[PDB]
């Protein structure tokens, strides 16, 4: 699901 | 003093942040505390043991306590391999009144000056009191600095001056000592220079890393101020800057630039700044929901800044990244210099330290008790 490095890099900025 | 409404909001939204933590982190160790610590910072000490499969770090930290005896602690950590973790007590020693910041000397590591609810800063050499404290808790300072009319926080070591020290105070005043002066006997040293530019407490003070003389203060009076020691006038700084739109709480400079510093502000801001010119605000790193309390800078990565406050959250900021274009989609979270907001703290995060030995690795404490040591995923920064 969200395991793409784009998809992480933005779970990270949403913290 | 709590709020049951907020209490939900907050769990819930942590219980989302543990699950997702396997994501976005790549080390997370929690640890509750019997007291909330007002401070941290690593010592520079590391060690892998042999035969063992983690490193040894340890943390100078404090307590907050209105009620009991308080303690200024070294705490010994397990920080695992890559290939959880433990805490224990390397040493504790009787402090009166809370720790509200405490602060290594980086020439003598052991010798570690302390921040109290009173008007003097005391230092400590933990090679000189006994491993276990007297439960008497009598507190014996090796040394008290006088020239203070009030508490502070603000703390700074001079890393090319040994025993030089600064303090800031709601007093008004920026105070210097030189610890290795004085008597004889010798407990006591008054402060050899007190500063009196700014007109509202000062909340941050900081040495510059390369240049024995200058220094920075920062207050209430929205103002950022650039000292000189040598000059004959402790009334008026060599600059003045009007740096921000509220009170100024913290200031850290660059440990790879020499010219340029942090600002982070009650107007929920950090200000990027140059030493060179500072009619010009470099830039304005905006996403914080609330008062910006801590800034620090990696020391590993000169482009890297991490800041924290009372919104409960620890930005990480990427300088490289300023001005680069980002969708509509990214822009709705924030700025493209924004690298990881870490939501793993349920209150207030009263201090944070980047780990000297262990790239990307921080330990933050907040005021419910919880310390963290925790490192961002490879996969953010690795790109
Ligand atoms: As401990």
């Amino acid at each position: 699901q969200g395991i793409t490095k784009p998809a992480i890099r933005r779970l990270a900025r949403r913290g | 003093f709590e709020d049951t409404v907020e209490e939900r909001v907050i769990n819930e939204e942590y219980k989302i942040w543990k699950k997702n933590t396997p994501f976005l982190y790549d080390l997370v160790m929690t640890h509750a505390l019997q007291w909330p610590s007002l401070t941290v910072q690593w010592l520079p000490e590391v060690t892998k043991p042999e035969g063992k499969d983690y490193a040894l770090h340890w943390l100078v930290l404090g307590t907050h306590t209105s009620d009991e005896q308080n303690h200024l602690v070294v705490a010994r950590v397990h920080i695992p391999n890559d290939d959880t973790g433990k805490i224990e007590c390397e040493i504790k020693i009787n402090h009166e009144g809370e720790v509200n910041r405490a602060r290594y000397m980086p020439q003598n590591p052991h010798i570690i000056a302390t921040k109290t609810p009173s008007s003097d800063v005391l230092v400590f050499d933990y090679t000189k009191h006994p491993a276990k404290p007297d439960p008497s808790g009598e507190c014996n300072p090796d040394l008290r600095l006088r020239g203070h009319q009030k508490e502070g926080y603000g703390l700074s070591w001079n890393s090319n001056l040994s025993g030089h020290l600064l303090s800031a105070s709601d007093d008004h005043t920026v105070c210097l000592w030189d610890i290795n002066a004085g008597p004889k006997e010798g407990k006591i040293v008054d402060a050899k220079a007190i500063f009196t530019g700014h007109s509202a407490v000062v909340e941050d003070v900081a040495w510059h890393l390369l240049h024995e003389s200058l220094f920075g203060s920062v207050a209430d009076d929205q103002k950022l101020m650039i000292w000189d020691t040598r000059s004959n006038t402790t009334s008026k700084p060599s600059h003045l800057v009007d740096a921000h739109t509220a009170e100024v709480n913290c200031l850290s400079f660059n440990p790879y630039s020499e010219f340029i510093l942090a600002t982070g502000s009650a107007d929920k801001t950090v200000a990027l700044w140059d030493l060179r010119n500072l009619k010009l605000k470099l830039h304005t790193f905006e996403s914080h929901k609330d008062e910006i309390f801590q800034v620090h800078w990696s020391p590993h990565n000169e482009t890297i800044l991490a800041s924290s406050g009372t919104d409960r959250r620890l930005n990480v900021w990427d300088l490289s990244k300023i001005g680069e274009e980002q969708s509509a989609e990214d822009a709705e979270d924030g700025p493209p210099e924004l690298l990881f907001i870490h939501g793993g703290h349920t209150a207030k995060i009263s201090d944070f330290s980047w780990n000297p030995n262990e790239p990307w690795v921080i330990c933050s404490v907040s005021e419910d008790n919880i310390m963290q040591i925790w490192q961002m995923a490879e996969n953010i920064y690795n790109d």
